[PDB]
């Protein structure tokens, strides 16, 4: 037993990380087959960031202007193109450690592991969620751009996030691996703000099921609720609406514990209206919303990769 | 404002 | 910016995990060079666990009674010995993915990353601390024994923990890689209890420095305190005593922020005596004690491996 | 009591 915020094993991703340097600007890139993917702001200097014309800046770059290093091995760039907000550097050797992989665009509320990297080398791994406002609450310093978020299914790595920038209040914004930003953001040093964030209700419910499986059941009440009545209260506390699809996604956890979703909802409504009165759930004094139902199932059943 | 997280 | 509970990249450890099966009992082992290390309870059946005479049970085992699988490769065991609570299986091939490594015995209050494994395959990675009562608060199911805890320094993996068992209230107990248990525990299904746990004060102070570096400074007061006066209050709230060595270990963080350790102590004393009044620090409503000062420095300065 | 976490 026990319950912790668990990241995917990072070995398959670590073998793909390289350093990309364009003059004084350096960040991380992802070396898959014979292509290195990286944020296009690597071609910027510090002055160019306020309002960069990326096409003009890249026309002035030759293949040799890109210094790509995989540890000790310098890699020769033999072509380059820009796709949306990512650069694609064709290199003259295919990465021998390339795993089986997919590019996916995740939905808000979904989670993934981030491999934080500087100068092409990993510093750490942690799990995070795509917030409803299309930011993530990561831990990223200057140099971390190009670090990637991913999920694993057996042997296939799904890359879903490339890091690009930090927004006010310390939240983070990036792209999918096709180079389209999550949310209404642009890779410019301009005034941009994350919008109002909400609490991912289906994830809170998954976490309360996790608590029940681990024997923390003090918050279980005896009432039930309707979906519509639940969503009236949730909305008041800045929770996302629970949909019937969400109720169905919670089905396996509900079956395991014998607690109908609408009964768990009745218990969440009381927590929201009355607080926790100094108590904790799973060691936490706030409700946690960064475990999906699949995350709970994986951790509580021990799925491996 | 938004800050691009490349490095020096 | 941002601050998260960050685990070490696990690639170097993942290449070392194997499955060890002795009859119906299966757990994980660590394949380093030509030796596989695993908890000795693999030679137990379910009845043997109440009071196992491990020497008698192992005398009845031949090399072939140990089925060791590294993915698809079955490994031939050509010798076996018991060192304290761990088995050492000599195998006929050296692990080609063996990293540079050390065995270390960590001190209470120190942290490490755990690679949770089932049937020799990783499920996830997370960071945890050695509690003052010599347990850890992990997430471990049946099958997880043999999962290891580790730290990384550049290229050297220091293995510090092998998982063996779960104690009442869902805490976890294990050994160093020489097979000596952390704390006063034995690998037997007997009545054993974790003792009273305390809060690692030096780690709380490190985490408050992390908050200041990230711009969360509302808890900073204007007073100072003496070490002895601080330790009178800390003791009342089940905090460990702060020693002058701890104050020195906090030196780099103190220098970075310009806040003397004894001033941070004055602010911690007020948090302890007055609570947080609904406020959070770094997104948390409780004080966090599972970041060492080195953990904070690594994360806030971006040390890579 | 203490529970040894091997598997079946
Ligand atoms: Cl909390």
């Amino acid at each position: 037993s026990g319950f912790r915020k668990m990241a995917f094993p990072s070995g398959k991703v670590e073998g793909c990380m390289v350093q990309v340097t364009c003059g004084t600007t350096t960040l991380n890139g992802l070396w898959l087959d014979d292509v290195v993917y990286c944020p296009r702001h690597v071609i910027c200097t510090s002055e160019d960031m306020l309002n960069p014309n990326y096409e003009d800046l890249l026309i002035r770059k030759s293949n040799h202007n890109f210094l790509v290093q995989a540890g000790n091995v310098q890699l020769r760039v033999i072509g380059h193109s820009m796709q949306n907000c990512v650069l694609k550097l064709k290199v003259d050797t295919a990465n021998p450690k390339t795993p089986k992989y997919k590019f996916v665009r995740i939905q808000p509320g979904q989670t993934f592991s981030v491999l934080a990297c500087y100068n092409g080398s990993p510093s750490g791994v942690y799990q995070c969620a795509m917030r409803p406002n299309f930011t993530i609450k990561g831990s990223f310093l200057n140099g971390s751009a190009g670090s990637v978020g991913f999920n694993i299914d057996y042997d296939c790595v799904s890359f879903c996030y490339m890091h690009h920038m930090e927004l006010p209040t310390g939240v983070h914004a990036g792209t999918d691996l096709e180079g389209n930003f999550y949310g209404p953001f642009v890779d410019r040093q301009t005034a941009q703000a994350a919008g109002t964030d909400t609490t991912i209700t289906v994830n809170v419910l998954a976490w309360l099921y996790a608590a029940v499986i681990n024997g923390d059941r003090w918050f279980l009440n005896r009432f039930t609720t309707t979906l519509n009545d639940f969503n009236l209260v949730a909305m008041k506390y800045n929770y996302e609406p629970l949909t019937q699809d969400h109720v169905d996604i919670l089905g396996p956890l509900s079956a395991q514990t014998g607690i109908a979703v609408l009964d768990m909802c009745a218990s969440l409504k009381e927590l929201l209206q009355n607080g926790m009165n100094g108590r904790t759930i799973l060691g936490s004094a706030l409700l946690e919303d960064e475990f999906t139902p699949f995350d709970v199932v994986r951790q509580c059943s021990g799925v491996t990769f | 404002s938004a800050v691009l997280q490349s490095g020096f």
